[PDB]
């Protein structure tokens, strides 16, 4: 398996652990094998192996950033196949159940905007800046993608309320103020119950982190808990103008296509029908 | 994997 | 008292948590409260409320460096640092708990939690080399000569006869030491503060936590804690990995590692801790 093919390297970082007693999360572009209180990144293909050396660059940049919670942070990085050993965020995520009561709601909220604060506060930063990419006009070339591998999939009248979804990328401005995390989905924010009420743990996956619009956290937040908790974030953070809405909204739109252009791309039938569920 | 993007 | 006191401010920070159930550690001027995830530093006067912002800042440098584990993580906002005063500092806490001396016995575990050990003071002595890292901590100048004044004035009182003769014994060589400004030196790298995920395996280093003291000084400080702690031969070992095995930096920590019996001493003088000042003037009566 991929545990007994990196016991050399297991038996190195985590010195006496059984490796059949681990698990290993496959995601898409590295290996993560869980251990008790870390991780342990590697590589798939050969080209996530040269671009780990900055990624585990980029996890330490964030290490140091004060977003009034927890981050992967970096323990270990070399060769044997690169290697990066992050700290292991403790918690569970949120079920949408708990936002029912509005107690929780009030915190779990206030800790959202804490966060997101801290991450466009990290955004001025030019140290920050410099450590973490910002591509130009990602939006452009993400309708130009989804031009080339979905509209051929797409039906007719999906085409149609696809290509209004791509032309309202383009009213968006290249705002590059705030750092972004890109995937900020309810399983990669950690929380601690069963103690008082949720306390954020810290937050984890940050392979899509760039500068950008912090409307795209915004919407997965929106995406994941839904309007009336959303509304409850924009208004304690105090970003609760037209605007803004009108981003996340357009934002909030790529996210079925974003599903089923990764998934069409890593040959995921599952995840590519129901990105394409509305669109044909 | 999905709808928040992944 | 502690509890009490603060319930109304813990209620906020720490919603529906019984207070009942948390645990104090007693610091010289803070007053940090020790909860499932995180720890809560309360200023003892407004003097110590002054210094909280700086404290931010030094924790926040501390998170960015590569000593290979965890440390307290600064849970407040950015601009708390450029405040004049605090009236809490919210901090992660450390997962773990502390190694005993009989676990080293095991020479294989020994050679895992020496090079662990090494990892860290490796990071923090090139640490020490970064100027934003010296520029952020602090560096007093003749400490040593200041230490065995602060030990003198303030220990000595408590000490018998016999003790005093002893303590001036360990003070003598102080004042020969040379002013080192090199590592980052945590001040108080007791077993106790470094903390171990012993769960699955051997034990593997989980963070450290108490950087109360943490300045830039002389690295042979937190070697010296080691030596008190686990005694000759694993410091040896931990010397030879490291590479700092050789008789100018021998010499220092046998020095230093006399009188940190005394540090312990005087930290719990200040901070009042009884129990601690009992266990660091034993001896000395
Ligand atoms: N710091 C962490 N602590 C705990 N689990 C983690 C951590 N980082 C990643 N994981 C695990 O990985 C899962 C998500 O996949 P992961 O973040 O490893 O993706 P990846 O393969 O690095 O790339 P991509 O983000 O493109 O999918 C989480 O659900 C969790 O189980």
């Amino acid at each position: 398996g991929i545990l007994q093919a990196n016991r050399v390297l297991l038996s190195r970082l985590l010195p006496g652990v059984e490796p059949e007693g681990l698990t290993v999360r496959h995601g898409q572009f590295h290996q993560v094998v869980i251990a008790s209180d870390r991780v342990v990144c590697l590589p798939r293909t050969a080209a996530a192996a040269a671009r780990l050396p900055r990624r585990a660059a980029v996890m330490r940049v964030l290490a140091g950033l004060d977003l009034g919670c927890r981050t992967p942070r970096p323990l270990c990085e070399g060769s044997a196949l690169p290697f990066l050993v992050l700290s292991r965020v403790p918690g569970a995520p949120l079920e949408a159940d708990a936002l029912e009561d509005s107690k929780v709601a009030e915190v779990v909220a206030a800790q959202y905007v804490t966060l997101l604060s801290g991450l466009a506060s990290a955004g001025a930063d030019e140290k920050v800046r410099a450590a973490l990419p910002a591509p130009q006009g990602r939006w452009r070339q993400f309708a130009a993608d989804v031009r080339a591998e979905l509209f051929p999939l797409m039906s007719d009248g999906g085409c149609r309320q696809a290509e209004r979804e791509l032309a309202a990328l383009d009213s968006l401005p290249d705002i590059t103020e705030a750092v972004v995390h890109g995937n900020l989905g309810a399983e990669n924010v950690l929380w601690v119950r069963d103690d008082g009420l949720p306390r954020l743990s810290g937050v984890i996956d940050w392979d899509e982190v760039s500068i950008g619009d912090p409307a795209e956290d915004l919407a997965a937040i929106g995406a994941g808990y839904g309007k009336d908790f959303l509304d409850q974030v924009l208004t304690l953070g105090g970003w609760s103008d037209r605007r803004m809405a009108t981003r996340i909204a357009t934002i909030r739109a790529t996210f079925a296509l974003q599903q089923a252009l990764s998934a069409c791309r890593d040959g995921d039938e599952e995840e590519l029908a129901d990105g394409l569920t509305g669109y044909r | 994997k999905a709808x928040r993007a992944s």
